[PDB]
């Protein structure tokens, strides 16, 4: 959770973090790509029957 | 509508789309310190005979 890792609970921080653009969107997109591939890795090795 | 605003699109194809977050704010601001505490008797200096 980008907002909870950086800021952490505080709410005055959230308005400041929005000023850096879409860095938190990039982190979620990048990690989702990994998360989807890791299940496909397993299906390709074992689900051959 | 939150999903459509996350994707920046008006068509959402099939699948899970991790969007917001979910934290459960607090309510009580329970504070605490020490039972201790001497006093310094102003009393003496504000009540001498
Ligand atoms: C200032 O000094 C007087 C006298 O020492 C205090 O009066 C005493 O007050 C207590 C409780 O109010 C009584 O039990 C005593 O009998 C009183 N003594 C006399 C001689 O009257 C007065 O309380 C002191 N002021 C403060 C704020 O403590």
């Amino acid at each position: 959770d980008c907002t909870m890792y950086i800021c952490g609970d505080s709410t005055e921080c959230s308005n400041l973090l929005l000023q850096y653009g879409s860095f938190c969107t990039q982190l979620k997109r990048a990690l989702t790509g990994i998360a989807v591939e890791q299940d496909k890795n397993t299906q390709e090795v074992f689900a051959q029957v | 509508s939150e999903t459509k605003c996350t994707l920046k699109s008006f068509t959402v194809e099939k699948g899970i789309y991790q969007t917001s977050n979910f934290r459960v704010q607090p309510t009580e601001s329970i504070v605490r310190f020490p039972n201790i505490t001497n006093l310094c008797p102003f009393d003496e200096v504000f009540n001498a005979t």
